[PDB]
């Protein structure tokens, strides 16, 4: 629906969970 | 969840547990994709091999819950709908089923639905090395059982790979994740883990989307091995479907 | 500052620019 | 800019023209990086060998302008600074200055500041080949007069290429940028583009940061030429001591 996947506690709050880097890293490594 | 570690509040918000009614009996991992629909693998409702059939009236399903040791929301079912092509008689092909709760559930700090992929999101993150997430209240192996909800991050791995570790005919409604031996890490979902969602967070929107649904896999965190998912994307028109069309 | 970066007319509304696409793509694709 | 097309309106809240105060005369672009601080090119401001020694009082900066053919902020400056090494002898190393707006202004659709890149952003997005968009109100070549703002998206170039494309001595507080020939595509900054942002979207968490300014180039989107850009992170340290320190 239309918030979908936008969490409260994270991306709301312009909070990184510990390891959320770690996927987009290997979405832009080369 | 094997090799993982313990989720932060409100990390996995879509996280959802469905049990036995009574006695109660955790089954499997699901995943809050509305305010009235949850997604699930459908080996979790019907498998025959395993004289498992369950209906409706059998079942609940916990959202909200972080830990063991209110805030937690429990819901009953309306109805169930399991592909119609789902083969539980050979390889588990079209492993997915949408449950229907008998009310709406009200959205939270801790509860919050995930996104479903659209043709460009799966065209861009469905590669080999990509890596997503999975989570759950499995045991940590084979033997091992969490207080909170455990996750572990797993990269996609190339088809003819997935292939080769199993005897049992894939097919393209599936992919399979997890690291190979000598890439030094390890991880893999297993048991009650079955169900849960493989998410992963677009670099497009930072929306987090669903990609895949726990469905099989052969032993837990073995080398060599590798996990199976269900394709979300590849079944979108079906779950779009019983969507669109009902939920009255 | 603290909302650096994010446009009202586009992020915040969950709107996408014409091009910005493109870009995203340059850093995934392989 | 050349070749590039018509910004959407709000595309670039954080968008800045340089006006010589009176007689009008516009100048160069800049960019908003806070409620009372804007950043643009040394150059733009002191550059002897054009006899072009600004100071506070003879310069005007608009902010939120979409076109020509209110809404628009005009605000006066109070102090400007300008890197203590940037070098108008040789090769406009550490080509970047910060001018301080006289009073704070006010936040809206169409004015917004964009970020500054911290060592994690850089690392992840000056790579070969990764495309950032320059916006600007220079010709739309080098004989082309702009009413509304122009933007193009250009890839970052391999150091060995942009080095090789110039006689001029570049530095490590450089880089370059456009389009190959055989790249098929064109495109570039002009005159007064000088100043103004080169941005990128991270994949992180979503947000534009300023990774350039338009700095020098020899010619205009000429196949085989690149224009060059300040490389902002590199100065970081110099923008941040201002901006810490100051700005009462
Ligand atoms: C599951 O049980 C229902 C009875 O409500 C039956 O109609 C359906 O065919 C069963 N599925 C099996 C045993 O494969
Ligand atoms: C610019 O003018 C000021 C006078 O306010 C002078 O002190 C400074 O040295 C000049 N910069 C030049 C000519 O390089
Ligand atoms: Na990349
Ligand atoms: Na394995
Ligand atoms: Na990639
Ligand atoms: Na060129």
């Amino acid at each position: 629906e239309a918030d979908c996947g936008l969490r409260p506690l994270f991306e709301k709050k312009s909070l990184e969970d510990k390891t959320e880097r770690e996927l987009l890293e290997s979405y832009i490594d080369g | 969840i094997v090799e993982g570690s313990d989720a932060e509040i409100g990390m996995s918000p879509w996280q959802v547990m469905l049990f036995r009614k009574s006695p109660q009996e955790l089954l499997c991992g699901a995943s809050l994709i509305s305010d009235r629909w949850v997604l699930t693998a459908a080996h979790c409702l019907l498998y025959p091999p395993w004289d498992k059939n369950f209906t409706e009236n059998d079942l609940l399903v916990r959202i909200g819950k972080h830990s063991r040791t209110n805030i937690e929301k429990i819901s009953m079912l309306e109805k169930i709908y399991i592909h119609p092509r789902y083969n539980w008689r050979e390889n588990l092909d079209r492993d997915i089923a949408l449950m229907k709760l008998k009310k709406p559930v009200a959205f939270s700090d801790y509860i919050h639905p995930v996104c479903l992929p659209d043709r460009e999101t799966a065209a861009s993150l469905l590669q080999a090395g990509y890596k997503g997430r999975v989570t759950g209240w499995g045991p940590l192996k084979e033997t091992g059982q969490p207080s909170v909800l455990q996750v572990v991050n797993l990269p996609i791995v190339e088809r003819p790979v997935c292939k080769d570790s199993t005897r049992i005919r894939i097919t393209d409604n599936m992919f399979c994740a997890g690291y190979k031996p000598d890439e030094g890490k390890r991880g893999d979902a297993c048991e009650g883990d079955s169900g849960g969602p493989f998410v992963m967070k677009s670099p497009f929107n930072n929306r987090w989307y669903q990609m895949g649904i726990v469905s099989w896999g052969e032993g837990c965190d073995r080398d060599g091995k590798y996990g199976f998912y269900t394709h979300v994307f590849r079944l979108k028109k079906w779950i779009q479907k019983v969507i669109d069309q009902f939920g009255e």
